[PDB]
């Protein structure tokens, strides 16, 4: 806390309740308990329990559910820490806050007592920040990638711990957030380019450095100097449990992209991304310039 | 030697004089034999020995000759085993054939008696199945690099050495493409030739098989390292002409021969079939992976800016 001295003075306090973000367990505990959250918010929803309840508690009705339905009710749902996707048995779901709101569980961005609002598409359910698109490739095999708002996605990139700091340090940084969206983000027609530009850019004997996301699911395959299509064949066919044929992809020309109209519905292929993405080899060659003199290769021309 | 009854014989035979081609120091003594020879062909030509000297030889002559500039005329030429490049004193040398003639070193394709036709370009003698051109690169430093009949060096490449595997045929040919890559890069059918090799061979497929016989093939080639990175090793940074050791980023910034001298040393370059042959390269590529299978590939060719 500032001081009135023109310093800073740090002061002790206490308490009880709220979890320290920074505990070894703070994820597998926030986890455990938003799981049995969600497993009650569901029995209130189904009528195992009602407001009623509060007082005098059915425990035989929701102890019947637990043996008769708890491990299927348990796959009906995918939860990371506080975040969840609930596929309940119907819709009275949506109405079921008592409870939810008794045990302090507000929810985000609604009335206290306002139904909450779903999704019949799963395509469109959020989940750790991202959407998920189905794929075909040419090869006709699906894969199912991850999506992230661009500007938000690029906008984390276009931004640094602090001064002090080196031109190979930041450009170490930046290998590590576009070889990440050369992993996951591929099929945004941008980012596949500013991802390989950025490549392009930065000496091939550079290993990336720092965090590029906080996620408890980034693979962090990606702060390697292996090649960026050796690991995308590895973490998307070979070491993928839901591909069934694991002939490798020879080329990015053979990663697919999303549908057009998907890649501009979802934050720049406009009339400004037709100059920068015409003029792009002007960027990393002035970039390539500040490094001086190192091994680059071209990355961006395998892109026709 | 074939027998009449099917077969083969094997015939014993001997001799005296004659050198046997691949004995351990052929190139050696070719080249001491050969330095010798064009030493004596400068004497009669200007005029330390005559075809007098034949008969009753002025030795103290030659000696004195030897003593006075032996050193100097050894500066003046370049020989390989049996091949020279010579600059003598003065043009008598192309009417000075008497010993040259005596000594049995019979000149090719032209007449016994009739005088030796001369340069004044270097940029036009021939030297070891080369000519050599002088490049000014982007950045204003100099190469000069050999030079050869670009059907004569596809063409031999097109020769297998049969029970030779799907394989072992890729392997010979990414050697014969690496080496056009490191000496031929100023042409653009054979650049392209070379780096759409190269994108059709797994990236681990180390070469193999023999691409020249000259004894000056670096064979720096038949590596599996990268090879912008050997040229640079060689035209750059080992290059003892090279005063500045700045390395090259890309292939787009090692220069190509000057159009004209493309097509005179043969290039396709111009007609149709060189033209929709550059176009549909990549079908060949595809078609080179293809039947090779599942390994590592990597695309060269589009670093042509294309
Ligand atoms: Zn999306
Ligand atoms: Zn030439």
């Amino acid at each position: 806390r500032p001081s009135r001295d023109g310093g800073c003075v740090m002061d002790v306090i206490t308490r009880r309740d709220q979890r320290g973000s920074g505990q070894v367990v703070t994820y597998a505990l926030n986890t455990l308990t938003n799981i049995k959250v969600q497993l009650i918010r569901m029995m209130e929803g189904e009528g195992v329990i009602e407001a009623s309840d509060a007082h005098n508690p059915r425990l035989l009705r929701v102890e019947r559910w637990l043996r008769d339905h708890g491990e299927e009710r348990l796959g009906r749902m995918l939860v990371s820490g506080d975040d969840c996707v609930v596929r309940p048995v119907d819709d009275r779901f949506s109405r079921a806050l008592y409870f939810l709101n008794d045990m302090a569980k507000t929810r985000k961005d609604i009335g206290e007592w306002e139904h909450s609002v779903g999704f019949s598409n799963w395509e469109e359910v959020p989940f750790c920040s991202h959407h998920f698109h189905e794929l075909v490739m040419k090869d006709g095999r699906a894969l199912i990638v991850p999506c992230r708002d661009q500007d938000e996605l690029v906008g984390r990139a276009r931004v640094s711990p602090g001064c002090g700091w080196s031109v190979r340090e930041t450009a170490c940084l930046s290998k590590a957030y576009g070889q990440m969206w050369l992993l996951s983000y591929f099929h945004r027609r941008d980012l596949r380019t500013l991802g390989l530009a950025i490549c392009s850019a930065v000496p091939i004997d550079w290993v990336p450095t720092g965090r590029t996301t906080w996620s408890i699911h980034a693979s962090g395959a990606w702060m390697t100097t292996e090649d960026m299509l050796d690991v995308w064949n590895r973490v998307w066919i070979l070491d993928n449990p839901f591909m069934h044929s694991k002939e490798k992809i020879v080329e990015w020309r053979d990663v697919p992209y999303l549908p057009k109209s998907h890649d501009m519905l979802c934050s720049l292929v406009r009339k400004e991304r037709a100059e920068w993405a015409k003029n792009i080899w002007g960027a990393v060659e002035k970039v390539r310039k500040m490094i001086g003199q190192e091994k680059f290769k071209d990355y961006l021309s395998c892109m026709d | 030697r074939p027998s009449r009854d099917g077969g083969c014989v094997m015939d014993v035979i001997t001799r005296r004089d004659q050198r046997g081609s691949g004995q351990v120091v052929t190139y050696a003594l070719n080249t001491l034999t050969n330095i010798k020879v064009q030493l004596i062909r400068m004497m009669e030509g200007e005029g330390v020995i005559e075809a007098s000297d034949a008969h009753n030889p002025r030795l103290l002559r030659v000696e004195r000759w030897l003593r006075d500039h032996g050193e100097e005329r050894l500066g003046r030429m370049l020989v390989s085993g049996d091949d020279c490049v010579v600059r003598p004193v003065d043009d008598r040398f192309s009417r000075a054939l008497y010993f040259l003639n005596d000594m049995a070193k019979t000149r090719k394709d032209i007449g016994e008696w009739e005088h030796s036709v001369g340069f004044s370009n270097w940029e036009e003698v021939p030297f070891c199945s080369h000519h050599f051109h002088e490049l000014v690169m982007k950045d204003g430093r100099a190469l000069i690099v050999p030079c050869r009949d670009q059907d004569e060096l596809v063409g031999r490449a097109r020769v297998s050495p049969c029970g030779w595997s799907v394989r072992e045929t890729a392997c010979l040919s990414k050697a014969y493409g690496q080496m056009w890559l490191l000496s031929y890069f100023h042409r653009r059918d054979l650049r392209t030739l070379g780096l759409a090799i190269c994108s059709a061979v797994p990236i681990d497929w180390v070469p193999t098989g023999r691409t020249t016989w000259s004894i000056h093939a670096s064979g720096a080639w038949m590596t599996t390292e990268d090879m912008l990175d050997v040229w640079n090793r060689v035209w750059i940074l080992d290059n003892p002409f090279m005063h500045s050791k700045e390395k090259i980023v890309e292939w787009r910034d090692v220069p190509y021969l000057p159009k004209s001298h493309d097509m005179l040393c043969s290039s396709l370059v111009g007609r149709k079939e060189r033209a929709e042959w550059a176009k549909n390269i990549w079908g060949a590529v595809e078609k080179v992976r293809k039947m090779i299978g599942q390994e590592k590939f990597k695309d060269y060719l589009s670093c042509m800016d294309r």
